[PDB]
């Protein structure tokens, strides 16, 4: 599609937990393509940063809505 | 956001400087064209669904492949969703053109549109092609020189056309 | 920013909605007032050193302890009267680009968020700027609008101390 | 909607505010915006002081590296919260009060308190209050950019006797969530229970009998 | 919330009626004196901290019980909220005498104070003193002769000492 | 909630006195029953499981009503619910005795149970038995003299008692 | 409000558990440090008008436009001087308070929280008590641990309000 | 995990506070107990082939059918011996990170946590390892703080499987 | 997050092993310093508001061009801001030293910490100067040998020395 991609190479990957990363202070980057099949959608490209804990609740939501996952790494 | 002011204000801030003489001046200038700019917004809102409308008839009847079955303005969500992208785009160039600022246009509309509309299929050169419709309409209602007080608004005309450019650009 | 027509989108992004008469009248109030503060803008930006070293003598005659009394935060030594001037330029400069923008914005997002941890954090009083603002007010020379406005934002500062 | 009695009711504030939202790409005054608005809904309109503030959790939101909703889930388990709300509360008041702040609305079954009373013993109160910000309602109302606001109108989803229960837990503007006339005790339990409603009675100001409570 | 225009529309709107001469007309006296109603709204906002802080001193030594240990303003946290209240309320009729109408105070302001102040024990006849004093600083200062252009404010005046006793009666 | 400690220091900040010397003389006696404390604590915490269990399966032995069809205890997610309660009100049971104080006991746990009981038909006489057959198991295994310094630990005991007793009494 | 044991079965609580080996450390803890800090606070409360009197005087002469300079913020009458003797009085009170608790508690509850507020709203210094802080802790004549414990809360206030 | 000293920044850290007395106090508890711990560690430790294959004589006395009745969850064959005595020796390991960590961390992060959906799912009666546990307990020797804080540990595992 | 002794179990744990004599004996030694450990967090804690702005003024005072109109700790908020992140790493660096483990300070402080500043326009070098003026104002003051048992701090001050080199380390 003719499109570029954030780098998330290295250390570029990684974000700030300070209290908000849950028990494992684990902050994950969620990459999805979404849209408005609820609130209203602002970007067809999203990311997401959750932790280990709502990891699991975060994916239920991202498909129950039927947005696209194109990329998940620990940050 | 920033508007005319506000944007002065910022770049002398960052240079530690109070604004100069020349720019002050340029401020009155910018005061002495606001009624002609709150003319231009109240015509263009005043105008808005019908700007919106025509300019999507015009765009659907140029451009039959979009409302074909399997367009990406065919169903009723779709075409909705349309409609209201054209109403959004107009909505924002009417907020750059009252605050004197490209910067809410930019910020809150036409930054991430592209990606948004290149990741959903949505096609982008279409959408461009509905704005420069909507600002053809909007123009012509803007130097409109019936029921109104007769002056220049060719600076103020050139503005609104550059918002309009600026978002056709940012989609296409 | 706070300025009237920064707030008139911003609450009508907020809703969703086209400008309507409510912002257009926003509109002609800042139209109404705009060219009085750009005068009184100018104004102070040609008196802004006469101000400046006048507010900062006033803050010094107020408190003599501040030039008297060793310390990083005291103004004793030139350092700290270099220091103290610059604090006093800095409130008159952004009280100008105010009047420019017709709002408090300004004052704002570069002076007034986080003052008070910064005058904590270095043991600078508050009243000596309220002191060196109340002088300001009583020295800009302005009139009708034009000192009306200026006044708001001064007082906006001492009351942001206070 | 509400519109005759929204004054009466202390509705009109909230019928005249929008919520609070968190654009891509926001700037420094919508930051500030949202976090006002979360302590305000979080905390039920308590005062916050300086000493109380989660700066940590402000530099976060402010910059970008949590959203609206990861903010509002980290304001909800801070000692902050647990202090106002946990410590010194039966459980079912403690339900009540997130369901509140949370969700901005009452609970309207019994089967609510089941839920989260046995998650809160079993996962303790993080996972409770993960529950209510990881809901599909939370989902739907508010996602990830919108503060949460109270849910005075009716919605898909209702049911009355969340809207009567709203005034058990909103006493009007003026007024905060540990300032109320049964102070800690629960306001719903027996409604709950018995699965019955009471009589609105609205906030002080504006109605005479504010302070009407029927006795054990 | 109302303002002194909307106000009379809805009463208006309840009786499904235009609005007659006489009430365009006393509105139109309303817009005539709206330049001394914004001049006491800048005056009293330019000097609000003064007013509170002036007005608590009062009220405390008056009333020393109010700051001993035990009492209910006693600790920094409870004396900083009672500060707040103080700034609450005259925020509120600034408000109130911005948009010439009692509304905002109403529904806002005084909407469930009570229910607070007697929760928590807060002496609500103490709160009435602190108003009162804050409405006799406001009322000098909005009166102030000097630095103004000289005119009769007592209608303004008369209205602004109403908002001050209304959110005194609300709480004591 | 409130300790021990500051049980005390919460009276005296609202007197505004130090705390007197007796008072300063009592804190250090509850210091030395400290130990004693800790250990009656750890004792309970660590048959928990057992003295619910014991509690519940008496219980429903000398009241059989509870868990025949229909009784309040039958069906997996009321003996379920039932179990819970019991293990709740012991683990309050510790947590005052490990503070010295009932406050957090009468907060979290005491303060509104009643209200619950009734309003869902759990008897709340059948509740006080099973405290009370709690309070025999956990009391016993609090005084066992095999394993542990030998003292005198009546006055802990009978403290824990209390607590035991305000929980019956509570919902009895 | 902070203390170890109040601590301890917050965070219990919190997770919905028994207390366990760490919550009863916890209490191990405390009673390692609460004789002293009752003996502190005994020392503290027997001294207290000797320390109040004498951190005052302290702050008067490190500052000594408070005794010199009118206004309803300073010490230059008796009114003044008998509000200053008040607060300096709260702080020495309260810090006993702590070492009675075993933690901030009672300063965080009772004094800091609001403080700032306080400070600005009534134009008084967080430098003067900052002084007086340092006075008591200077001549309150504590050793080993009950020194230790009572210069932390003495210390925490000093951060407090800088 | 659940630790005095990480529990305790944990806590202070969501309060973005500096620790305080209450803090130091935690850490003072744990210094009084690190000692017994340890020695409680390098007992089991030295013993542990002994406790292991005692307790798991003990369960298959108590439980003679584990040892005679075929299917994948018994111990009728050398395999399901030697998982049975892995099991236990786990459950004695971790119990000495508990008495190293000074908390029950080790067993809920490593053992506790999810124990009963492997018990459930693989058909292992947790009575089992109640009566391991009980064998250790009965049968390590400790005394004093050692003794106290191994069988806390031990307590939390057999209240957990009950 | 781990501590000292975690740190150990939790390498023991992914080994199936128990912890050796050598580990345990380490351990040991590591109670030993316990009390060195609590004084030097606490004297960094009682003097944490001197370092911080003590440090902030020197850099300051060595990069002018931090704090001149347009550079980046210029403007109220961003100073602000500065001072917080000096207060915030000062924090963890404690936190790092109370638990013997420098995972809380990597993993809750540091992580992502540089994106963020070059992200934002920090300038990390300047931030790493910051810190290494704390760490030797810190240091000096746990070094300090009045008013404590007197004794060799060596090893915990190489610790804290370590924990600050690795949060300059991570921001430049
Ligand atoms: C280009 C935009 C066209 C144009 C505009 C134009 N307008 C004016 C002057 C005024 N227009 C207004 C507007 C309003 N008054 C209201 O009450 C409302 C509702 C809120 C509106 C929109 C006003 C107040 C003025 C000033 C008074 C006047 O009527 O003249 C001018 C004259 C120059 C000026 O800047 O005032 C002009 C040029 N005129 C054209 O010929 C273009 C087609
Ligand atoms: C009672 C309130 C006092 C009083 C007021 C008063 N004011 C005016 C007239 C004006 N006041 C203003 C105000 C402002 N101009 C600005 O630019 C701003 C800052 C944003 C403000 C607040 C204005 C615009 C006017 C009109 C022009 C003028 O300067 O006169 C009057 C005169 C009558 C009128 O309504 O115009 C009066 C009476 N006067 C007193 O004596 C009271 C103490
Ligand atoms: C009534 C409760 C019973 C009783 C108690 C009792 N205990 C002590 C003394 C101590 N008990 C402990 C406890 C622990 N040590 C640990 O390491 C842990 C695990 C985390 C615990 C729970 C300690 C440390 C002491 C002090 C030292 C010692 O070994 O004795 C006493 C003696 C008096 C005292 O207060 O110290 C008593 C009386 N004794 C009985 O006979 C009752 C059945
Ligand atoms: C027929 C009963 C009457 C009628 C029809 C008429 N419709 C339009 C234009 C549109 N019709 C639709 C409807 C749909 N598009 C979809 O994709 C679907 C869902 C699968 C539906 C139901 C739409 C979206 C349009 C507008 C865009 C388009 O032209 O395709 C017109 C022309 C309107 C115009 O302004 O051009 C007409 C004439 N008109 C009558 O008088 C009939 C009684
Ligand atoms: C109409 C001329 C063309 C067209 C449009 C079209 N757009 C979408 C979907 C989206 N459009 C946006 C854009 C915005 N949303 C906002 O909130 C704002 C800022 C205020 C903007 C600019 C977004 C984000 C989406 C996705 C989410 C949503 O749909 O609400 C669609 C639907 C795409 C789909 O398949 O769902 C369509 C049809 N399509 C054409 O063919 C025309 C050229
Ligand atoms: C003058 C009334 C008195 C005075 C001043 C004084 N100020 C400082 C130091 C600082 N002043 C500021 C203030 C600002 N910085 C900004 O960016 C803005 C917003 C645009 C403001 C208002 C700050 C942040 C500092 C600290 C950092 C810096 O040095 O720039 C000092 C020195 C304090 C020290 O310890 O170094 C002094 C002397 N002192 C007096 O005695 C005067 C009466
Ligand atoms: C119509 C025949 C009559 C009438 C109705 C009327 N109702 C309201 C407002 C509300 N109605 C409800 C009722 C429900 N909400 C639910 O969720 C459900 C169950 C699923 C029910 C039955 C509620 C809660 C409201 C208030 C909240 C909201 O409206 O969103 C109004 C408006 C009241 C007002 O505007 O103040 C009206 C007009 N009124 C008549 O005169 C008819 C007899
Ligand atoms: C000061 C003159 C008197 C006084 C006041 C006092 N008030 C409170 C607590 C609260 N005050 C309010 C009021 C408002 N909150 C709002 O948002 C609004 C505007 C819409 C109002 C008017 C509320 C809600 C509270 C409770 C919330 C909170 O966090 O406090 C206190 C604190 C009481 C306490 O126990 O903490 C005090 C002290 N007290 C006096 O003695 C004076 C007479
Ligand atoms: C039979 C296969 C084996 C057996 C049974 C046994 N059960 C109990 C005790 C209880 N059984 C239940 C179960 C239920 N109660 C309900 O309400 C329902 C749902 C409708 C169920 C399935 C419960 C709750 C208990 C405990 C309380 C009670 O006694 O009613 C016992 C006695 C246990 C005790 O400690 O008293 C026994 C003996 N035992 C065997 O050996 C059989 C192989
Ligand atoms: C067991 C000995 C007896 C018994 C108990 C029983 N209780 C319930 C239901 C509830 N129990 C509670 C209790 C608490 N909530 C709290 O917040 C606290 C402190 C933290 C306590 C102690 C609550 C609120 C409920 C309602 C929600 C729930 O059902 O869990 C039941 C179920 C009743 C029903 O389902 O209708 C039962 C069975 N019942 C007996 O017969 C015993 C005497
Ligand atoms: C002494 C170092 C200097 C000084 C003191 C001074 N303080 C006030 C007024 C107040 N002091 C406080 C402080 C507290 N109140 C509390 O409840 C507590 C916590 C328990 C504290 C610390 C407050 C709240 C006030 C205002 C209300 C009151 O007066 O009680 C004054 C008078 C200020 C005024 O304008 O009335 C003074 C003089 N002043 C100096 O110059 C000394 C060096
Ligand atoms: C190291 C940088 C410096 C140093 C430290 C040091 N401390 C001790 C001993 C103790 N320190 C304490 C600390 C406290 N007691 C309390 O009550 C509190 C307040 C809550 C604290 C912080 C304690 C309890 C001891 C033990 C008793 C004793 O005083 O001896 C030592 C001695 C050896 C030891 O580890 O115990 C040392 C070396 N000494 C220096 O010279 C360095 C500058
Ligand atoms: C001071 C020595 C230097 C400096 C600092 C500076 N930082 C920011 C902004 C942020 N700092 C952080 C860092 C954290 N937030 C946290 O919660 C934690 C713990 C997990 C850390 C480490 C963050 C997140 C931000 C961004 C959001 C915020 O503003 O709080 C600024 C402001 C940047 C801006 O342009 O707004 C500044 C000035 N700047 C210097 O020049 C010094 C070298």
């Amino acid at each position: 599609r003719n499109t570029a991609s954030p780098v998330y190479a290295g250390s570029t990957a990684e974000s700030l937990r300070g209290t908000s990363a849950g028990s494992r202070n684990q902050m994950y980057r969620l990459q999805v393509i979404q849209g408005a099949a609820g609130t209203r959608v602002r970007r067809g490209k999203a990311e997401y940063l959750v932790s280990y804990d709502n990891l699991s609740a975060k994916l239920q939501q991202i498909n129950r809505q039927g947005d696209t996952v194109t990329m998940i790494s620990l940050a | 956001m920033f508007d005319v002011f506000t944007r002065v204000v910022s770049q002398a801030d960052a240079r530690g400087e109070y604004l100069s003489g020349s720019q002050l001046d340029a401020l009155s200038a910018t005061v002495a064209e606001g009624n002609k700019r709150i003319d231009s917004v109240n015509r263009i809102t005043g105008n808005a669904s019908a700007i919106v409308s025509n300019a999507a008839r015009a765009l659907f009847a140029e451009q039959p492949q979009l409302i074909q079955p399997g367009g990406n303005a065919y169903t009723s969500r779709r075409m909705a969703a349309c409609l209201r992208d054209m109403e959004i785009i107009l909505r924002y160039v009417t907020y750059a053109t009252f605050t004197g600022d490209a910067s809410v246009l930019e910020d809150r509309c036409l930054n991430g549109l592209r990606e948004t509309y290149v990741a959903l299929g949505v096609p982008g050169a279409s959408v461009a092609a509905g704005v420069q419709k909507m600002k053809e309409a909007a123009l012509d209602i803007v130097n409109d020189p019936n029921g109104i007080t007769r002056g220049d608004c060719s600076a103020i005309v050139a503005e609104i056309a550059g918002y309009f450019d600026r978002a056709a650009a940012a989609v296409a | 920013m706070k300025t009237p027509l920064t707030e008139a989108v911003s609450t009508a992004d907020s809703q969703g909605r086209f400008l309507s008469s409510t912002e257009l009248q926003i509109a002609f109030g800042r139209l109404r007032q705009a060219n009085a503060g750009l005068q009184a803008a100018k104004a102070l930006t040609d008196n802004a050193q006469s101000l400046v070293n006048g507010a900062a003598q006033a803050v010094y005659n107020k408190f003599p302890y501040t030039t008297q009394t060793q310390g990083n935060n005291f103004a004793a030594d030139q350092r700290g009267k270099d220091k103290c001037a610059r604090d006093i330029g800095y409130y008159l400069r952004i009280v100008t680009y105010c009047l420019v923008a017709g709002g408090t914005g300004p004052l704002d997002e570069y002076l007034i968020a986080g003052i008070d941890e910064i005058n904590r954090t270095f043991d600078l009083s508050p009243s000596w700027y309220v002191e060196a603002l109340k002088y300001i007010k009583a020295n800009h020379g302005l009139s009708g609008d034009a000192r009306d406005e200026a006044n708001s934002y001064l007082d906006y500062a001492i009351n942001a101390l206070s | 909607a509400i519109t005759t009695a929204a004054s009466r009711l202390g509705v009109a504030p909230y019928n005249e505010s929008r919520p609070v939202e968190l654009r891509p790409d926001f700037s420094l005054d919508d930051a500030k915006m949202v976090i006002r608005a979360v302590y305000r809904q979080v905390l039920g309109n308590d005062y916050i002081m300086d000493s109380e503030r989660l700066k940590g959790a402000e530099s976060l939101l402010t910059n970008g590296s949590i959203s609206v909703r990861e903010f509002v889930r980290t304001v909800a388990k801070s000692e902050l919260y647990k202090k106002k709300f946990l410590y010194n509360n039966f459980q079912t008041r403690v339900i009540e009060l997130n369901y509140k702040h949370l969700l901005g609305r009452a609970p309207f079954s019994e089967d609510e308190v089941i839920f989260h009373l046995d998650l809160y013993e079993n996962q303790g109160f993080d996972a409770d209050i993960d529950s209510y910000i990881d809901s599909v309602e939370y989902q739907e109302n508010f996602g990830e950019n919108i503060v949460p606001y109270y849910r005075f109108n009716n919605q898909v989803g209702d049911r009355t006797v969340g809207f009567t229960r709203m005034f058990r837990l909103y006493r009007g503007y003026a007024n905060s969530d540990r300032s109320q006339l049964e102070r800690s005790s629960s306001r719903l339990a027996t409604e709950l229970g018995q699965n019955t409603v009471s009589a609105i009675v609205g906030p002080s100001g504006s109605n005479a009998g504010w302070a009407y409570r029927p006795s054990r």
